[PDB]
């Protein structure tokens, strides 16, 4: 069995420019547990990116949160790049600020 | 009504012991973890309230994890044999067990189930007396466990030690595990085109994770036309969710989002934009 | 705490 | 071809009303009345197809077909304020896929004010101040309110509200200015106002 | 009626193209399209009967219409010009026989602007009753004021403790011009809510005046300085004052 990751990029508290927050990248529903997940600022990977401990849901599918501390600004653009075996190439998902 | 649940993942590597990771939950609060990747693997805390536990707790539990990890490594070899797979090739064994207790404090239900390489493998029925095997290979394990009266031992654990650990943990963190944090709700609108617009209903910072968001068109529930994102972690032990509906433009005001949750005095209704 | 019962598959 | 020879018909609550429509159609016609309430679509009232030359429709309306005068006048015995709308008559001939409509006539049913209590009040913002409007209210329907002579003074048309829970109706106009240098008592000046108008301070 | 149309309001710029949707009443197989221009009354555009184009008025070449198998109709207006600005009516009957009355939907109000640079949402203020009125008549009149918006598609409603009220409301029939002799002026519209004086005194009563404005969609370009004037709701509130 393979299952494709459900990616959702978002923030801990609602974004307000020039107030520090957390940028989250929640990846779920994927199998196997081998997965690459990066945060990006303006295209470049962010350093000091922590993540949760691998776990799974009652339906056996895995989930990982990968968070970071950030301060959002009107010019800056934060993404999440995820790589997995179900994917043709890395998948990018842009932070929408309302999704 | 409350629960404790352990979630074990073992991933065997081509060449190296399997990686064994374990997480422990009470309700929807992760409270312990164990990762076989350290050079001195220790059960570590992830809730503030498990921290009242003295060093003996952590020492003993670490012993049990390392042993479980050991068992899992073997279970893993055994399974490669059952399915006629070469030793070459990573595999995944997942295990989940726990107890749900009543407002009483007694066992509602026990759980004890396994999955191999993604698929259901074997599980313990609700009587806590029999087994359900997914394929003919899992029936190998089934015969083995029945012959060894394994059901008696798990039922014993589930009814007894499980509940007592749970009862204690709930005492140790009553404030954090008995408050219900209700969602901070609101609605956003998006004029996606001339002839349609997106109404998206938010729920933020709630605990526990169970919630319902439903859009209604004039008290009619729009079950099939709504995008519902999987409840997601805030990062601070609370959860976010959203539900969104694409409505004709102009017929916007006929739509209302209904929020249900335990921390909510009474069901909310919202609308706008 | 984790269950001190391990069973081989 | 159809004709509505009046652009506006003014009537007072309670009295009979008549919107006229004449038609120029070869042979027996099919006639229709529609109403366009403000910021809605057209609504069908009634039609004449054949039979009784007095047809009864929606909203207590009716219309008399007169072959001799080629007329189809819309009539209602007792006018309501709510009857104020654009009224359109239409004809169809044997081969007309389309409704041929007239240019429309406006019905203005003036409310009947039992006890006029003319006043100009001043209302101030529930947020900042110096932001103030002037509400001329409770006047009788006959009072006309003209626009400002001042390029910077804004006056809305007269407008009737109805507090249905109390069976009470009222006329009102609103005026305001860009300038803070503008007086409730100097607003509404271009307009002839009753002499009895209660102005507080 | 039974005839529905989406959208109610459509703001675009010359050169663009738009599509109007209509749902005829259940059962109805004949669909009719009409244009209500302010200058020329109700004009007939085109008719479909059960999927096939039947009768045609003076429909321009840059116009067309369609009736789909589910019986819904569309009207497509391209290479738009300022002169296209009008109210567009869809209507339906069972058959196309002359004795048959046509049932109309609510219209789509279409406004074709020069460019979308001039579009501005309203600012919305509530004004509190005059104490004068309260002691004089035992009645309270609140006023809403939506100002400096363009163009003049707005829809206003009074919400009292989270429910929309109609009794005691009157809104201006049409918006007035904030600069009457400039052809591209902004606009303002006003409304009034009247309630009993006992009601306005209770400070536990909430009064909200809500203006929905009709502006851009997201598919519209916006390379201007300020924020994009999309369709939105601007509101204002006050509480009862004892």
């Amino acid at each position: 069995i393979q299952r494709t990751p459900k990616i959702q990029v978002y923030s801990r508290h609602p974004a307000e420019n020039g107030k520090s927050n957390f940028l989250n990248c929640y990846v779920s529903g994927f199998h196997p547990s081998d997965i690459e997940v990066d945060l990006l600022k303006n295209g470049e990977r962010i350093e000091k990116v922590e993540h949760s401990d691998l776990s799974f849901s009652k339906d056996w599918s895995f989930y990982l949160l990968y968070y970071t501390e950030f301060t959002p600004t009107e010019k800056d653009e934060y993404a999440c790049r995820v790589n997995h075996v179900t994917l043709s190439q890395p998948k990018i998902v842009k932070w929408d600020r309302d999704m | 009504s409350h629960s404790m649940r352990y979630f074990y993942t073992s991933v065997s590597r081509p060449g190296g012991e399997p990686r064994f990771i374990s997480v422990g939950y009470v309700d929807d609060t992760q409270f312990v973890r164990f990762d076989s990747d350290a050079a001195s693997p220790r059960e570590e805390p992830r809730a503030p309230w498990i921290e009242q536990e003295g060093p003996e707790y952590w020492d003993r539990n670490t012993q049990i994890y390392k042993a479980q990890a050991q068992t899992d490594r073997e279970s893993l070899r055994n399974l490669r044999g059952y399915y006629n797979q070469s030793e070459a090739g990573s595999h995944t064994l997942q295990s989940m067990y726990g107890c749900d207790v009543g407002p009483d404090g007694r066992l509602l239900r026990g759980h004890d189930q396994y999955a191999y390489d993604g698929k259901d493998y074997i599980a313990l029925n609700e009587d806590l007396r029999s087994w359900t095997a997914a394929d003919t290979a899992a029936q190998i394990t089934q015969r083995k466990w029945e012959a060894a009266r394994e059901a008696e031992q798990r039922r014993a654990y589930l009814e007894g030690e499980c509940v007592e650990w749970l009862r204690r943990y709930l005492e140790n963190g009553k404030d954090k595990l008995e408050r219900a944090d209700p969602p901070k709700t609101h609605v956003t609108h998006h004029p996606i085109s001339d002839h349609e617009a997106t109404l998206r209903c938010w729920a933020l910072g709630f605990y526990p994770a169970e919630i319902t968001l439903t859009w209604q068109r004039d008290g009619e529930d729009q079950t099939q036309d709504t995008e519902l994102v999987e409840t997601r972690p805030a990062g601070d032990r609370t959860f976010q969710k959203w539900a969104a509906v694409v409505v004709p433009s102009g017929e916007e005001q006929r739509y209302t989002c209904h929020v249900q949750h335990e921390g909510l005095p009474k069901p909310l209704t919202l609308r706008w934009e | 705490s984790p269950r001190w019962y391990f069973y081989y598959l | 071809s159809v004709a509505q020879p009046e652009d506006q018909v003014n009537v007072a609550e309670g009295n009979p009303l008549t919107v006229k429509c004449t038609y120029s159609v070869s042979g027996n016609p099919y006639l229709f009345w529609y109403v366009q309430y403000p910021n809605r679509g057209l609504q069908f009232l009634l039609k004449y197809i054949t039979g009784d030359n007095l047809v009864k429709g929606s909203y207590g309306f009716e219309a008399e077909f007169n072959k001799s005068q080629t007329s189809f006048h819309l009539k209602k015995p007792s006018a309501l304020v709510s009857d104020s709308a654009l009224y359109f008559c239409a004809v169809r001939d044997y081969n007309n896929a389309r409704l041929m409509f007239g240019d429309g006539t406006q019905l203005v049913v003036k409310p009947n004010i039992q006890n006029p209590d003319p006043a100009v009040y001043q209302l101030r913002d529930s947020k900042s101040s110096d932001k103030s409007v002037c509400l001329f209210t409770d006047f009788d329907s006959q009072t006309n309110v003209s626009q400002s002579k001042d390029s910077d003074v804004y006056i809305t048309d007269k407008c009737v509200l109805d507090m249905r829970s109390m069976d009470f109706k009222s006329n009102s106009a609103v005026a305001w200015s860009n300038k803070s240098d503008f007086a409730c008592a100097n607003a509404f000046n271009n307009s002839i106002i009753p002499e009895d108008t209660f102005f507080p301070s | 009626s039974g005839v529905t149309q989406t959208p109610k309001h459509l703001i675009t710029a010359t050169g663009q193209r738009v599509t109007l949707r209509c749902s005829p009443r259940s059962g109805d197989l004949s669909v009719y399209w009409y244009q209500q221009s302010l200058d020329q009354g109700l004009q007939f555009l085109i008719q479909y009967y059960n999927g096939e184009e039947r009768a045609k008025g003076n429909i321009l070449e840059r116009f067309s219409a369609q009736q789909f198998p589910d019986l819904h109709s569309e009207l497509n207006l391209s290479s738009l010009e300022l002169g296209d600005s009008a109210l567009y009516f869809c209507a339906s009957s069972v058959s196309g026989g002359a004795y048959n009355e046509q049932f109309f939907g609510p219209g789509t109000r279409l406004t074709v602007l020069e460019d979308l640079k001039n579009v501005f949402p309203p600012e919305v203020a509530v004004f509190e009753p005059s104490e004068a009125e309260i002691s004089h008549t035992q009645k309270a009149t609140l006023v809403c004021l939506a100002t400096g918006f363009y163009p003049d598609h707005v829809e206003l409603s009074w919400w009292v403790n989270g429910k929309e009220v109609h009794s005691g409301v009157c809104t201006d029939p049409q918006p007035l011009k904030e600069q009457p002799a400039l052809n591209d002026s902004r606009y303002a519209l006003s409304s009034r809510l009247r309630v009993s004086a006992t009601f306005w005194q209770n400070p536990r009563n909430h009064f909200r005046c809500q203006v929905q404005f009709y502006g851009l969609s997201e598919n519209d370009e916006w390379t201007q300085d300020r924020a994009k004037p999309v369709t939105q709701i601007v509101s204002a509130e006050a509480w009862g004052r004892a």
